[PDB]
């Protein structure tokens, strides 16, 4: 779609050229002609008295390439004065043929679903993190990785809320009036770009912390042992630093080129693949680790109902590794259109938004260790 | 990831709506 | 004839029972009926010392009531500073299965013993500073469960071979061996004057020993199961025994008979460690089920619970000046209660 | 003191019957699991049977299955063993063993040479 | 001053903490194994088997399989009353139990081993500790059962009605009777272990011989399975 | 031998037969008196303020 800034520039050029022409053109010296003028929509040369005036359709319209043909009409009185239309500030005018030649409902639906999901996820995850940090008994490398994962999900939710607020600010009435007059607004600010850069970093950090959790679980089940402190430092580095290795280059290239969108629109997918490919690698590795862990659980269940327990263990292993993305990971943005795009967006928005909620519930609330800790802490508080 | 694509889509749609509002405001003589 | 000797032993036991019954003028509860209750007691963990890898099996306060030594099944003696929590020593043992430790009254030496029958004496005041083994006492034929210094030269140890031993560190020999018990000895507590010492030996019997002359003086019965925890009364004329039948019992040397038992219906798990306070009014008793109840030693009414441990309690000891109480547990954490 | 005293043993011809009764005092009988242990001449201590706290669970050694029968009377604080269809190989000293701990179903050490809560034993010869 | 002594104490604590951090990486990376059994079980031959490939109260044998270090503890001087020193082994990787099969016909060695294993299984401190079981006596079982000297059915009346299970597979050329007795011996331990063991600890029966060489490999595999099952259990996957 | 053990047990019982004993009431009174005399000396019984606690 055409940008508002381009429309503003085209209108400004049209207005400047028309005003210069009308202020430089000599009088037509016609018979009782009305003096040439210019209104907010289009130009108006000298018009014959007591008759309508035909002028071609303006070329600065967003739909110029859609309906180039069109004539704008203006009425003039027989005394050389523009006709005063009924209760209108401007004289008589007609633009019916100059007009242009809904996804709001689905946007509203997806927005409500994913905002509610992220709010509930934020609440559940902050509660779970408080519970985990409050009890000193539960501290271990596994729970440290879990706390980092909870922090990543909370940051993702916060970035989503700030991004929604920034989008509201960008297309607010004040910003609209600022842009129409040619003045700087929220769109041209650096904070607008930084908001989306933070959102992308939060998303990438969340995916890489899911990968870190999966790798740690696989190393636990691969019967491999190393230095706990060095491994933990390496996992922290992978979780929080590796996303900066590509988000920063993406920010640099999107600053140097195609900055006019305030880093919001990814029209050319060649630069958006820079972010996408590491996330796809993450998804592939997590899917392979999920498959291997399910194979190990199969081996453990077979030798010591079996299918019911297999199904139960498979479902609980999805939120922790985020394997639900694999169902639509390779359905690229270049091809998802219409109903397929709707299904992809709905699934990925709804499941990911509630993914933090399920992770928090499964690994804090219904976890047997945490429940026993709660029970024993309550008993001790009643022993005081 | 669908969050970025969704953000791009809503931004594009609101850009189109803003352009339509701009042209409508131009029609009414500002 | 063996049958004749059994009849004589039964007759003598009947005589002992009759003699003890005649002295039962009144119960301790009847005598201490009018005293005021100690009231509910709240003790909060004032310090938590961590750094052990495996479960902790023993500890011992220093005479200064500031330092303490702890022994864990990971093969480390770690001497703590209960005030600043800072570790002062960490001694790597030759055997990973240490199940006892001691602190010399002078503070110069610490000792440890375990499944290996050898008892090791460690010298903390070496010229080079590093801790080195000063003497290894290898006369036992079973796992060693307790050891208590008498001074810098004499140490008394109790092993799982049903015998308590009196040692001489400088020579390493066995000065005196006590061979009265039938079951494995797993607890002992020296008298305040170090003249005598008692020992519970996993057969519901605690025996009063004379360190000098070297033979059992009195035998106290009344427990229904093993004894794994003993401690002399601060006065020195009584002691409390912890047993696997989930009861704590107070004995008396002069009366030669039991005078009070501390048990509650809600407790069905055996006692693992006992201690007294400075005044002797409270009898703390570490329990399985991860609690350490505090018992009014006079009225037998429980006064408080030192809950806060996430595994079995193994050791418990009140400072010499009675300021603080420390506990150990299989989760490898020590906690200072006050 | 944990005292266990058995009675009822004696001389019996093969194929006969003989009842062994044990009287327990000094401890709460109903809390503790009870066993029976025998020692054949020239042999070690051999486990025979046991019974749970309430008697709902009973087990026997293989060689006496179906022939012997163990019951306890918690009200009277005593333990019985009904022996039927005796054999010459049954000649042994029959001790009554007690579980070291009250509420535990593990019964460590009952057949050890120097168990502390085991009765004196009664000679039974067939 | 007091501040100087305090700073020296903190420095000593940091040195000790640094040393304990280094010592932690070895205790966590080494598996502790308790070898059990009776004198007739042949556990001494198993000890020699571990020793050749690589009066004290307890003996330590250390062997490594595929660059993984194992610690084997053998009791040498303790008494026969195990109820008190067995509590020290409640955190070992896996108790290795060796049964003295075909060493009778003690009046019944196998029944004594069964009772000891049951007491280990039902102990409230050893309730989370797995028990690997190596039936070291099988080759002698074949000789003693083919000639009828072992004469199992008199001791165990269940041998008059026990039928070989479907999953059973005899070794090449193994007689049906010895295979039946061997799988009955195992099924007894399985019957004991299949109760009061729901998800806490597991038993791993194995038929082996005193001259077998791959005992280390079987111990390694069972320790690997134990570690994997524990890790899956702490994630509530199993 | 078992005979030696029985003889030792019988001798120990004979020794323990002739020991002096006192009434339980007197011992209970002595224990109560000791507990009362040191009531103010025990920090655990009567919590002293934080100005005296080294474990604060």
């Amino acid at each position: 779609t055409v940008s508002l800034w381009e429309t503003v520039q085209k209108w400004r050029e049209y207005r400047r050229q028309c005003q210069r022409s009308l202020t430089e053109d000599p009088p037509p010296a016609t018979d009782l002609f009305c003096n040439r003028t210019f209104d907010e929509y289009a130009c108006w040369p000298d018009g014959e008295p007591g008759s309508f005036v035909n002028v071609s359709c303006p070329w600065y319209l967003p739909w110029a390439s859609s309906v180039p043909q069109g004539h704008v009409y203006r009425f003039c009185t027989a005394e050389g004065l523009w006709l005063q239309k009924d209760n209108s500030s401007l004289p008589w005018r007609d633009l019916s043929e100059c007009e242009e030649s809904s996804p709001e409902e689905q946007l509203l639906f997806l927005y409500i679903i994913y905002t509610v999901g992220y709010a509930l996820s934020f609440s559940a995850l902050v509660i779970a993190s408080a519970i985990l940090l409050g009890f000193r008994h539960l501290h271990c490398t596994r729970n440290y990785i879990h706390l980092n994962l909870f922090a990543s999900f909370i940051l993702r939710a916060l970035s989503v809320f700030i991004k929604d607020a920034a989008l509201k600010w960008m297309y607010s009435t004040a910003a609209q009036q600022h842009q129409w007059d040619g003045l700087l607004s929220y769109q041209d600010s650096l904070s607008c770009r930084l908001v989306f850069l933070l959102m992308q970093y939060c998303v990438a950090a969340n995916y890489y912390w899911l990968l870190v959790e999966g790798v740690y679980l696989y190393t636990l089940l691969a019967f491999s042992v190393f230095s706990e402190q060095w491994i933990f430092r390496l996992y922290v580095s992978i979780g929080w630093g590796v996303p900066l290795l590509f988000v920063v280059p993406w920010g640099i290239v999107k600053y140097l080129y195609e900055d006019e969108g305030c880093w919001t629109r990814n029209s050319n997918m060649n630069y958006w693949l820079i972010i996408r490919l590491p996330i796809l690698f993450t998804i592939g590795v997590n899917f392979l680790i999920f498959v291997r862990v399910i194979c190990i659980v199969v081996s453990k269940l077979k030798a010591n109902d079996i299918k019911c327990r297999l199904a139960k263990s498979t479902l609980t292993l999805i939120p922790l590794l985020g394997t639900h993305e694999v169902i639509f990971a390779f359905v690229m943005d270049e091809h998802a259109r219409g109903t397929l795009r709707f299904i992809k967006l709905f699934t990925e928005l709804s499941f990911t938004s509630f993914q933090g909620l399920m992770v928090a519930i499964l690994y804090c609330f219904v976890n047997n260790e945490v429940q026993l800790e709660f029970r024993k802490s309550w008993e001790r508080w009643r022993l005081e | 990831h669908a969050e970025g694509t969704f953000t791009s889509d809503v931004s594009s749609y609101l850009e189109g709506q803003a352009a339509k509002e701009f042209i409508a405001w131009l029609v009414k003589g500002r | 004839e063996l049958d004749q000797l059994r009849q004589e032993a039964e007759q003598l036991k009947n005589q002992i029972r009759d003699a003890r019954k005649a002295c039962a003028d009144a119960t301790l509860s009847q005598i201490t009926n009018n005293i005021d209750p100690v009231g509910r007691i709240q003790m909060r963990t004032r310090r938590t010392l961590r750094g052990h890898l495996a479960k902790i099996y023993a500890m011992h306060w220093g005479t200064d009531s500031r330092l303490l030594v702890s022994a864990s099944q990971d093969g480390k003696l770690i001497i703590w500073d209960s005030y600043t929590t800072n570790k002062v020593h960490a001694i790597p043992l030759r055997s990973s299965w240490v199940m006892t430790c001691a602190y010399a009254p002078s503070g110069n030496y610490v000792a440890c013993g375990g499944l290996d029958n050898i008892c090791s004496i460690y010298n903390l005041k070496t010229r080079e500073g590093n801790v080195r083994v000063s003497r290894e006492l290898a006369g036992h034929t079973g796992y060693l469960s307790c050891c208590r210094f008498l001074d810098d030269n004499q140490i008394v140890t109790s092993s799982g071979d049903t015998t308590c031993a009196l040692w001489d560190i400088e020579t390493g020999q066995q000065t005196t061996t006590f061979t009265g018990h039938t079951g494995d000895v797993m607890s002992l507590s020296l008298a305040p004057d170090t003249r005598l010492f008692v020992s519970g030996a996993c057969d519901a019997s605690a025996k009063l020993w004379d360190v000098r002359e070297g033979m059992c003086r009195q035998t106290f019965t009344g427990h229904e199961s093993d004894i794994n925890a003993i401690c002399f009364f601060p006065n020195g004329n009584a002691f409390a025994t912890g047993s696997d039948d989930a009861t704590c019992r107070l004995f008396d040397l002069r009366a030669d008979q039991e005078l009070m038992t501390y048990s509650h219906d809600n407790i069905i798990c055996g006692i693992t460690s006992v201690s007294f306070s400075k005044s002797g009014r409270l009898l703390l008793a570490g329990y399985d089920d991860f609690n350490c109840n505090v018992w009014d030693a006079l009225k037998a009414d429980r006064a408080g619970v030192l809950a806060g441990h996430d595994n079995r309690v193994s050791c418990l000891g009140v400072t010499d000046d009675g300021m603080a109480v420390a506990t150990g547990s299989w989760d490898s954490f020590l906690k200072i209660w006050n | 003191q944990v005292q266990l005293q058995e009675s009822g043993g004696g001389l019996v011809q093969p194929g006969g019957s003989l009842r062994l009764s044990c009287a327990a005092s000094g401890f709460t009988f109903s809390n503790y699991k009870m066993n029976w242990v025998r020692q054949a001449p020239g042999k070690g201590l051999e486990w025979v049977s046991d019974i749970s706290q309430s008697g709902a669970s009973i087990s026997y050694t293989g060689s006496v299955k179906g022939r012997f029968t163990i019951s306890r009377d918690n009200a009277k604080n005593t333990l019985y063993l009904q022996m039927n269809s005796l054999k010459p190989e049954d000649t042994a000293v029959y001790y009554c063993a007690r579980c070291p701990a009250p509420f535990t179903r593990d019964c460590f050490d009952v057949t050890s040479t120097t168990y502390a809560y085991r009765g004196q034993g009664t000679q039974v010869t067939v | 001053d007091q501040r100087n002594e305090e700073k020296a104490q903190r420095e000593a604590n940091k040195k000790i903490e640094k040393q304990l951090q280094k010592d932690k990486q070895v205790y966590r990376a080494t598996h502790r194994l308790l070898l059990l059994g009776a004198g007739e079980s042949g556990k001494n031959t198993i000890v020699k088997q571990m020793r050749i490939l690589h009066t004290s109260g307890i003996f330590e044998t250390k062997f490594q399989v595929d660059k993984v270090n194992f610690h084997m503890f053998d009791v040498g001087a303790q008494r026969d009353e195990r109820r008190k020193w067995i509590q020290c082994f409640n955190d070992v990787t896996a108790i290795i139990f060796v049964v003295a099969s075909s060493s009778y016909n003690q009046t019944n060695r196998l029944q004594a081993a069964l009772k000891l294993f049951d007491s280990i299984w039902n102990n409230k401190w050893l309730r989370d500790t797995s028990v690997i079981l190596f039936l070291n006596k099988q080759d002698l079982l074949a000789e003693k059962v083919l000639a009828g000297k072992s004469k199992i059915e008199d001791y165990f009346p269940e041998f008059a009605r026990y039928t070989t299970p479907e999953d059973a597979t005899p070794e090449p050329g193994e007689d049906p009777r010895v295979t039946r007795a061997k799988y009955f011996i195992r099924d007894e331990f399985l019957r004991i272990s299949t109760a009061s063991g729901d998800g806490r600890h597991y038993c791993y029966p194995h038929f082996t011989c005193a001259v077998d060489t791959e005992n280390i490999r079987r111990v390694f595999n069972d320790c690997r399975d134990i570690i994997q099952r524990m890790h899956l259990r702490q994630y509530e996957l199993l | 031998a078992s005979i030696a053990q029985a003889r030792k047990l019988v001798e120990q019982l004979k020794m323990e037969a002739n020991i002096d004993r006192i009434k339980v009431s007197k011992a209970a009174a002595d224990l109560m008196a000791y507990c009362e005399a040191h009531a103010k000396e025990d920090p655990l019984l009567t919590p002293v303020p934080a100005s005296e606690n080294p474990f604060r």
